[PDB]
């Protein structure tokens, strides 16, 4: 045996790196979507204008 | 005893005639025509409009020469033009865009033929040029004070008819004078055409001959709002030189309601037409 | 559950991975939507004008 | 490190050539050394040595190879929660059917070779591959097998939902099958296909659970008015009283609704055909009772109301009376027969594919007229569900710029919208090619038309161009109407549409906060999930009333079938009953959706909702289509009929025979007090047993099928175990005398 806590281990080790590829992703969409809603603001801002 | 839910087709043409008929919609009183085709019940089109010889009286049933108006719109069906009218246009400049007791009275004695009589007041004088919304009015109805006022179906787009939300006009006199919305159509035709004719409207002729005008004026001309620009830079920065003090000493709120960046950016912006021009004098050397 | 978090969890990647050229063109849209109407109304500002005080 | 290394990135490359080779099973196929194979599957073998039970199935589904599980599942305990687990892998991981129908196929065959067959792979295997040749054998062995208790829960819940067109070939496949036991195979056969004892039954339960409160209606007398919200009454008095067929409420007076001569008569009888359904004689004859007395009414938005009515009550029926509707339709007169008559007779002939309804149809649109034509339009997409006729799609794509009207364009854009379905590998040219076309109706049919296509979240492609067409494009119509196909698309998970869709619940433009709002209501409809609701604050306080409605019709979609104890929606519940009272100071259209709002929650009397998709996961084609149609009230309001064909109640069905209805009470491990009604103003720790009796059972959340708990002392058992909610049969343990028949009930209100 020796492979789904070793190899599979690994294995999901990498994925918990694709998890931090996914925070990358994930804390870039957050503060790019809160950058996007102080652009909608304004804009929304000015259109209230 | 039926209504339905009517909504007005504007074209270009009516548009444009209607802005001609704006740029000549002198203080003195002007009459319009409007034409089209009647293809169902709660739909009206208009194709066909054109402008009337003003007069001392000004709108006015007596105004309106039958066999002047049944003239021109014989010599319209010679023509390519065999469109019925459909309503009659003016302007009601400085005093509102309201219907006073005589255009409701030649409305009246106008709505005898059509049953829509579709009635619309351009008014550009005081309108900014920042938009052109204009408004389609009707007529309602006097024995329908008993019943409900307005029993028009499709209450949606009520919504964009609450644009024009005037305190003392719509609903200061929307008593026995109601509105319709207004949409507009577009074709491939006229998309492509005019915006093609816009774009080389704001383009040259060879689409070629003015850009070498501002990559060599870059050196000549430009150099002076260079050098201004760098004037407003460092004028700002000599305030930018005090403000690290109250920003190392409050650090909280905001009283300046300048930002100091973005004015910045926009300075960079054009300050890169030196850089995105660089390449083109590249290309003019080159080849 | 334990092997299935792998292939299940793709389909997060590409949820969250589909997003990126969507504000991608939020924020390329929306600035020249600002900029179309920030001219609008810097347009309404016209030389013409009364004086007041 | 350096074995674990090479083996791992020699995996790694093992799947990635065998996705690469997945995708083309002949031609051009790239070579595989043999020592490869020998060492995936040596190491392979080791780690299937015992299986773990958690690899076997995820490897040997990632490698796509053909006989790597079927050792797998030789040697391994638990089969049905391996087949279980198998199917519940394969679910979530967004196939592309190329391999997915064959891996079921395949998978199909082992419970066939073992002890007893089981019910759940076969309906969740039926449920996706639906094909013929996977059903001629399990409906050839309940002959062979002599079970009858067996055959009428996956009869019931195959001739209940999975098929419409594969059903239509299916009665007439079991109808070939025996005489042209066989006194007793007749029976069977004639009364499995019958499918209307479920409406007799709920007919039933739902006659008797009804639970009506004076202070919903007198609120809507006190707020009604005679030219908007007048629709809004009758539509909520057409949701409360959905199926219980209570007219005593509309016999009050007749001054009330007769009062207008507009379409407002049109919506009420409408909305009468929404409170009776499933009447083969006192629907006709209560349609004609009301005026026999000259057979020429004053109003003909009676009779218009009459058809479309009576199409309401004969949906998806197999006793249609459309041989007669050709006859009545064959009369002329003013777009009451051909609006009406076109729309009753559309939906009553849906799935057929009759070639005669899309002639008298095309004959019917060939007019010009637009309203005829949007309901020749809303018919054909009906009629046509899986047809894919050749010149259809191209006659109406032809006959749609040769025209002026906008009714037209959205009654052949939901026409060409609805016939679209299953067609992910075929529309993709038609839908990109039609993307582009300079008709905003069009574009917006483009996004319509795309959304059933690519209904179970299996295209990741056409939100690029489905929210690239929200920002990017100027005109709001394909703005507001993009992001419905991103719920139709996305309905499987409610918790990643809040994510990406917060964005669009403050968006620039008033249009994209009204579609958006769709979306939340769409997408959430049925579920739990808070994401939407702690949005719904921000949604309801704005100067736009578009935000208002769609957010009051968005938080009436998620606030049904929930109790107070479980989430704090008192907020919602005062906001939303602050409308009603506050309608003096807002808008004309804000009460209007408000109360319309209000309807949704009342409707059935708690008992009857609303589900996105079926219990083995499967989406319902009626729901969907009745909640985008229900959804298409912003250009036709009285559009709005037909969300009666997307109310699912829940409950649970103890039937052992056809003709004996025995009780069973369970016991729930819940308080009862948590889940009972909660009872308005009157305005002049565990439950011993379940009140669901004589099976009367009430509504039941998706959440309780988890704490019943089937008593050990109950004398009847059946030979499933009840573990989920659905439709079950009851088989007889005892098999002796005291079957505690009970009655029928007798004339009134319903038959
Ligand atoms: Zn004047």
């Amino acid at each position: 045996l020796e492979e789904g806590k070793a190899g599979s281990g690994l294995r999901q080790y990498y994925l918990s790196k694709i998890e931090e590829l996914q925070l990358i992703v994930n804390d870039k969409s957050q503060n790019l979507r809160r950058l996007q809603a102080q652009r909608n603001e304004l804009n929304a801002k000015v259109r209230l204008l | 005893a039926v209504d339905t839910a009517e909504q007005v087709y504007i074209s270009s043409l009516a548009l444009l005639k209607m802005l001609k008929h704006g740029r000549a919609g002198v203080p003195m009183e002007v009459m319009g025509l409007m034409l089209g085709e009647f293809v169902d019940d709660y739909t009206v089109r208009v194709i066909d409009v054109f402008a009337m010889p003003q007069s001392g009286t000004g709108v006015s049933v007596e105004a309106v020469d039958p066999v002047f108006q049944a003239k021109m719109l014989d010599m319209l069906k010679q023509t390519g033009r065999p469109e019925m009218v459909v309503g009659w246009y003016h302007s009601h400049p400085g005093f509102g865009c309201w219907l006073s007791g005589v255009d409701i009275n030649t409305q009246q004695s106008f709505e005898a033929l059509s049953e829509r009589a579709v009635a619309v007041v351009v008014d550009p004088i005081q309108s900014v040029k920042g938009k052109v919304v204009i408004d389609a009015f009707r007529l309602i109805n006097a024995n329908m004070m008993v019943l409900g006022h307005e029993p028009r179906q499709t209450t949606s787009n009520l919504g964009h008819l609450n644009k024009p939300s005037i305190q003392a006009l719509i609903h200061g006199l929307n008593r026995h004078y109601y509105s319709i919305t207004i949409n507009y159509r577009k074709n491939e035709l006229e998309q492509k055409m005019l915006l093609n004719l816009h774009k080389k409207s704001w383009m040259e002729g060879l689409t070629l001959q003015d850009y070498s005008e501002h990559c060599k004026h870059n050196e000549s001309v430009v150099k002076e709002m260079l050098e201004l620009a760098k004037n407003y830079n460092k004028a700002v920065e000599e305030e930018d030189k005090m403000t690290p003090e109250q920003l190392a000493i409050k650090n909280v709120g905001k009283q300046d309601p300048k930002r100091h960046l973005e004015e910045h950016v926009d300075v960079l912006m054009t300050s890169n037409i030196v850089q995105c021009l660089a390449a083109m004098l590249d290309t003019v050397v080159f080849k | 559950d334990l092997y299935s978090r792998y292939k299940k969890l793709q389909q997060e990647l590409e949820f969250l991975e589909v997003q990126e050229e969507y504000i991608k063109d939020e924020q390329k849209n929306l600035k020249k939507e600002f900029l179309h109407a920030q001219e609008e109304v810097k347009r309404i500002q016209s030389i013409p004008l009364v004086i007041g005080q | 490190e350096y074995v674990e290394t090479i083996i791992a990135k020699c995996i790694d490359h093992y799947t990635k050539q065998c996705v690469e080779n997945a995708d083309l099973p002949e031609g051009e196929k790239k070579p595989i050394d043999q020592r490869l194979e020998g060492i995936v599957n040596k190491m392979f073998q080791r780690c299937l040595d015992d299986h773990k039970y958690k690899q076997a199935i995820g490897i040997a589904l990632e490698t796509r190879r053909l006989d790597v599980f079927e050792k797998t599942i030789l040697e391994s305990n638990d089969v049905p929660g391996m087949l279980a687990y198998s199917l519940k892998l394969c679910m979530s991981l967004m196939q592309n059917k190329q391999f997915r129908n064959k891996v079921l196929r395949v998978l199909v065959k082992i419970y066939m070779n073992l002890e007893k067959p089981d019910f759940i792979n076969v309906c969740q295997c039926l449920i996706f591959l639906d094909d013929p040749q996977a059903v001629s054998d399990i409906l050839e062995k309940l002959v062979k097998e002599d079970n009858l208790l067996m055959a009428y829960q996956i009869c019931f819940d195959l001739y209940e939902s999975a098929s419409q067109q594969f059903l239509s070939s299916v009665i007439q496949n079991l109808r070939t099958v025996g005489t042209p036991e066989p006194k007793d195979q007749t029976l069977k056969m004639i009364k499995i296909l019958s499918g209307e004892m479920a409406i007799e039954l709920h007919l039933q339960f739902l006659i008797r659970n009804n639970n009506t409160d004076l202070m919903i209606l007198k609120n809507t007398k006190d707020a009604v008015r005679n030219s908007v919200c007048h629709t809004a009454t009758v539509i909520a008095n057409s949701f409360m009283h959905c199926g219980t067929t209570s007219d005593q409420f509309l016999r009050d007076n007749l001054e009330w609704l007769a009062r207008a001569t507009n379409w407002a008569k049109f919506t009420a009888t409408a909305s009468l055909g929404v409170i009776h359904k499933g009447h083969e004689k006192e629907a006709l004859q209560l349609m004609a009772t009301y005026l026999p007395k000259d057979t020429s009414p004053g109003s003909a938005y009676q009779e218009g109301g009459g058809l479309y009515a009576l199409g309401l009550i004969h949906a998806n029926h197999g006793g249609d009376i459309i041989d007669y509707l050709l006859n009545q339709l064959k009369n002329a007169s003013n777009d009451i027969v051909r609006h009406g008559g076109s729309l009753g007779l559309g939906l009553a002939a849906m799935g057929t594919a009759r070639q005669d309804v899309y002639d008298l149809l095309k004959t019917n649109l060939y007019q010009d007229d637009a309203v005829t034509g949007e309901a020749a339009g809303l018919a054909l997409g009906l009629v046509m569900l899986g047809s894919k006729n050749a010149q259809a799609i191209e006659d109406m794509v032809g006959y749609a710029q040769e025209t002026q009207h906008e009714k037209i364009l959205r009654g052949l854009a939901v026409g060409i919208a609805l016939v679209m379905y299953g067609r992910m590998e075929e529309a993709d040219a038609l839908i990109e090619s039609l993307c582009r076309d300079k008709d905003p109706i069009l574009r917006r049919s483009g996004m319509y038309t795309v959304a059933m296509a690519y209904c179970g979240s299996g295209n990741n492609k056409a939100i690029r161009r489905l929210l690239h067409v929200a920002v990017s494009d100027v005109n709001d119509d394909v703005r507001r109407a993009a992001v419905e196909s991103l719920g139709f698309i996305l309905f499987r998970t409610p918790e990643q549409c809040p994510s990406v869709v917060s964005l669009l619940s403050e968006s620039y433009n008033p249009h994209v906060r009204y579609g958006a709002a769709m979306a939340l209501g769409i997408c959430c409809a049925g579920t739990g999930n808070k994401e939407a609701i702690n949005l719904l604050e921000p949604m309801t306080n704005d100067p736009v009333n578009y935000v208002r409605q769609g957010a009051l019709i968005a938080s009436a979609l998620i606030m049904i079938q929930q109790t107070e104890i479980t989430c704090p929606k008192v907020n919602q519940f005062r906001q939303l009953y602050s409308k009603v009272i506050n309608d003096k100071h807002d808008d004309v259209m804000a009460k209007f959706g408000a109360i319309l709002a209000q309807g949704i929650l009342d409707a059935g009397g708690h008992n009857v909702t609303i589900s996105l998709q079926s219990r083995t996961g499967h989406t319902h084609m009626p729901s969907v289509v009745g909640v985008l149609v229900f959804t298409q009230f912003w250009f036709w309001f009285p559009l709005s009929h037909f969300l009666s064909l997307a109310y699912t109640p829940t409950c649970v069905i103890g039937l052992n025979k056809d003709l004996k209805m025995p009780k069973v009470q369970y016991k729930s491990n819940c308080k009862p007090s948590t889940f009972a009604y909660p009872a308005p103003l009157e305005v002049p720790s565990i439950t011993a047993k379940a009140k669901k009796k004589e099976k009367n059972p009430a509504r039941v959340m998706p959440a309780q099928l988890k704490v019943l708990t089937m008593p050990e002392t109950c004398r009847y058992q059946p030979f499933k175990p009840l573990s989920i909610g659905g439709i079950i049969i009851l088989k007889d343990t005892s098999e002796d005398i005291e079957e505690l028949v009970e009655p029928v009930a007798a004339h009134g209100p319903k038959i």
